């Protein structure tokens, strides 16, 4: 259930 | 990077179990990009223009085609020494398996096998690469549907659980971890080096930029993985010598 998503702080 | 390179070299010669974690970065490579990854390269996207995504890696065609650089021989050597027992990567390339390692986890899968999302018919990279080089995209051969996915990962895909298990217990038992080109902005995978530090393992970090989790690393090293790593491992040699 762990989707590939991007995240920069 | 002189003493960090050592310092990094003294954590790898006395671990026991260490693991290596790869990004995109393990490669050197308008101002915005005409094609967003986020976009043409996630679920959402190919479900609606397939053939952006084709476009996509079309234009990124010479680092699909990309051979093993010094970085992945650097890898590899440390497996054989039975220093690194497992490779955790981003990477969709296989670089690693063509560079020598054996024990790798793809996190997102490879290029390796795709399928038709229509007919669900089956294929081998090798079937498409071919028209794929000479710019022709990719169509099932036997309905004509554009849907051909490669078994990639795409941003809003949840990665292979089976993969992902064996990464996170990877990191659950090393005693050092080791993050070679990762910006570490793409999740879950980005996690598993936080599932390492929890473990206790020691940590190192050989990137071109700073990231947002440097902090807890024990050693840290900006600069190039191909020109990095190998002066790791030269200096892991002499520590295993007489
Ligand atoms: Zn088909």
């Amino acid at each position: 259930r762990h989707k590939k998503l991007m995240f920069k702080t | 990077m002189e003493d960090e390179i050592r310092k990094a070299a003294e954590i790898l010669a006395k671990s026991k179990h260490a693991v290596v974690f790869t990004g995109a970065g393990i490669s050197a490579e308008g101002l915005w990009r005409k094609y967003d990854p986020e976009e043409v390269a996630s679920i959402s996207g190919f479900k609606r223009n397939p053939r952006a995504f084709w476009e996509f890696s079309m234009e990124m065609k010479d680092k699909l085609f990309a051979e093993p650089n010094p970085a992945h021989y650097a890898i590899a050597e440390l497996e054989r020494m039975g220093i690194v027992k497992a490779v955790i990567t981003q990477n969709i390339d296989m670089l690693h398996q063509r560079a020598g390692s054996r024990r790798v986890l793809e996190l997102h899968g490879s290029m390796d096998k795709l399928d038709c999302l229509d007919c669900h018919e089956t294929y081998d990279w090798s079937e498409f690469v071919e028209d794929f080089n000479k710019g022709e995209i990719p169509r099932c051969r036997k309905c004509g549907s554009y849907y051909v996915k490669p078994r990639v990962v795409l941003f809003g895909e949840p990665l292979p659980q089976r993969t992902l298990f064996e990464a996170i217990e990877e990191a659950k038992h090393c005693d050092a971890f080791m993050v070679v080109g990762s910006s570490l902005v793409v999740y879950p995978a980005a996690e598993l080096p936080y599932i390492a530090k929890k473990a206790g393992a020691k940590m190192i970090i050989v990137n071109a930029e700073p990231t947002m989790a440097d902090p807890i690393f024990d050693v840290k090293i900006i600069g190039k993985a191909g020109e990095v790593l190998p002066k790791i491992v030269e200096e892991v040699k002499r520590l295993r010598s007489e």
